[PDB]
RNA sequence: CUCAACACGGGGAAACUCACCAGGUCCAGACACAAUAAGGAUUGACAGAUUGAGAGCUCUUUCUUGAUUUUGUGGGUGGUGGUG
């Protein structure tokens, strides 16, 4: 057995509560102890250009948003079943790390 | 372009040997990171040779893209190489 | 016409150029043969006023470890012996510039179209 | 009777570049702590090399350039420059009570108003 | 802008054409069949005794060299 | 020719430009964006910049 | 140039930005044809003059380079040049 710690990161929630859904389930598929997914706070990335080109017209302005959405579970297993469970759920826009100790 | 002869040895090689050249477009850049000689002989001796036909280019995002084609292989042979050798992505 | 009649120099030639060792022209030659990389000269049947004669096999012809020269005859039709004038559109050539000076430093070639060469000059 | 901060004028002209900076303003004395490869020996060669023409007639040589950005040291008292203003060159004197300032404050870069009054 | 005035007198010159003498590759020679050296070689060891050193006056300067190569004499 | 480019671009509008069209002006370099302020509005959907609110 | 120009051009410009002014380099003029041209098409340069300048700019000088260049004819390319 490992302390091991899986990192997910992504932009969008639905494919990312699922992957950690899948996380889960394979921990307790064959048990082991959970520390399940803390949710940190949201990222909202602003970048707030006026909305034209030229400076002719209302001074209007626009806002656009990134959310970055970030999830960690702190597992321990086998060092046998890490391999398997870290490659099984590989999703587009969800990107994984996983932390050795 | 004078373009000293051992610098057309390198940049037509390496367009030999794969087939693909991107090159960055800057000028007066100082030594292009692939070919070891300047950015701006790789941009200029391969208008050379897209004028005459010989490759393709396309160009996006302040960058080149250099695609040899097949009245260019052939030439490139004599110019460079012996025959019987595939430069492009043909080798299988 | 059986075989060959002195028609081998251009094949030593052609296996020349490709492997960039002809220096052709004078100044290249006349300073390549000062330091002692010339293997092969031939200059020319007649120059002008026998200047550039007497500096050429002056070179060749010193007496340590190296004598190399043939001959050749008249240098309006060296050039295409040597690189100079291309295909030119089905023509004979391009047109073809002067000539009467190239020497190869290496060969980077084969047998015996280029063999006979030398036995021509380490034997008489 | 002429002295910059306490040091006379003849103890200016025989003092080096360096002990000069060793008791000027803030502005010159940082200017010459990191004042490696700003190419200074290209003028001054010109200037000592002007001085020798005149043996002890009036003013030497005019040395002309482009850099306004030069603070004024002792080894160029009695040296004349002309300092480009943008399109002309001023000779201007170099008077020792110019020390410790730029050469473009001697050259002005603009014809200033004569705002009406045609005359 | 309409047009240029060039203030500056009327110089359309060029660069030397990188002058075009006659044949210059000359050591000397004698009567059959000895050549010695004339504008003597260099002391690099990168120039492997083929450049010749101009002399102007008081000066032995290499082409070789994009710059310097100066054994004074 | 030795002073062909040989003024220093470090800092300031002259050494950054935009990644898609090599300007100067109006250019947005936050998160390390370095695209200008019009070019950045006709692809803020496609780098995942959406406008919600 | 009324609202719908005037802390607006994301325009808080010391150089750069830069489009303007006084000046100096370079071609980054592809390709095709014709000419010069291996008795050398051409390229670069120490020192001095000269230059704001350690710009071989250009000149004095005499080395280097070697067929890619040069010249001419057509074009090509670039332009924060014009016309919103």
């Amino acid at each position: 057995i490992i302390k091991i710690r899986i990192t997910l990161t992504s932009t969008k929630v639905k494919q990312l509560e699922n992957v950690s859904s899948n996380i889960v389930k394979n921990a307790e598929q064959h048990n082991l102890v959970k520390k399940g997914p803390v949710r940190l706070p949201t990222k909202v990335l602003k970048i707030s250009t006026r909305k034209t080109p030229n400076g002719e017209g209302s001074k209007t302005w626009e806002t656009y948003e990134m959310r970055i959405h970030k999830r960690y579970i702190d597992l321990e297993a086998p060092v046998q079943i890490v391999k398997r469970i870290t490659q099984i759920t590989i999703e587009p826009g969800v990107d994984v790390e996983v932390v050795v100790a | 372009m004078l373009m000293p002869k051992e610098d057309r040895n390198k940049i037509h090689q390496y367009l030999f040997q794969e087939g693909v050249v991107v090159a960055k477009k800057d000028f007066n850049q100082a030594k292009h990171e692939e070919i070891d000689t300047k950015n701006l002989y790789v941009i200029k001796a391969l208008q050379s040779l897209t004028s005459k036909g010989y490759v393709k280019t396309q160009f996006s995002w302040q960058y080149y893209y250099y695609t040899l084609t097949e009245e260019g292989v052939e030439y490139l042979r004599e110019y460079l190489n012996l025959p019987e050798h595939i430069v492009p992505g043909t080798y299988i | 016409a059986e075989v060959t009649i002195e028609d081998a120099l251009k094949v030593v030639l052609r296996t020349a150029l490709v492997h960039d060792g002809l220096a052709r022209g004078l100044r290249e030659s006349t300073k390549a043969l000062t330091r002692g990389e010339a293997l092969l000269v031939v200059l020319v049947s007649s120059v002008t006023e026998a200047n550039i004669i007497k500096l050429v096999e002056g070179l060749a012809n010193d007496p340590e470890n190296k004598v190399p020269l043939i001959k050749v005859a008249d240098a309006k039709q060296l050039g295409e012996w040597a690189g100079l004038g291309k295909i030119d559109r089905e023509g004979n050539a391009r047109k073809v510039v002067g000539a009467s000076v190239v020497v190869v430093k290496n060969w980077g070639a084969e047998t015996d179209e280029l063999s006979m060469i030398m036995e021509h000059f380490s034997q008489q | 009777t002429h002295s910059y901060r306490g040091v006379d004028l003849e103890k200016l002209l025989e003092m080096s570049t360096e002990d000069f900076v060793k008791l000027a303003p803030a502005r010159v004395r940082r200017r010459f702590a990191r004042g490696m490869t700003s190419k200074p020996a290209g003028f001054m060669k010109k200037l000592r090399a002007a001085k020798l023409a005149a043996p002890e007639n009036e003013k030497p040589a005019p040395v002309r350039t482009h850099m306004r950005n030069m603070i004024i040291v002792p080894e160029m008292i009695g040296s004349v420059v002309g300092i480009y203003n943008g399109k002309a060159f001023n000779q201007v004197e170099i008077r020792p009570e110019m020390l410790g300032h730029y050469l473009g404050e001697f050259s002005i870069t603009y014809t200033p108003v004569r705002h009406g009054r045609a005359g | 802008r309409k047009k240029k005035v060039y203030t500056t007198p009327k110089k359309i010159k060029h660069k030397h054409k990188a002058v075009k003498l006659a044949v210059l590759s000359y050591y000397k020679v004698d009567a059959e069949g000895k050549v010695t050296k004339l504008r003597r070689e260099c002391s690099n060891p990168t120039c492997g005794a083929g450049v010749f050193l101009a002399n102007h006056k008081d000066r032995l300067y290499c082409g070789k060299c994009h710059s310097v190569y100066k054994v004074n004499a | 020719e030795n002073v062909w480019f040989s003024h220093p671009r470090r800092y300031g509008k002259g050494s950054r430009q935009c990644r898609v069209c090599s300007s100067h002006t109006g250019l947005i370099r936050k998160y390390g964006l370095n695209i200008c302020r019009q070019c950045f509005r006709e692809k803020a959907n496609d780098i995942g910049f959406n406008k919600f609110r």
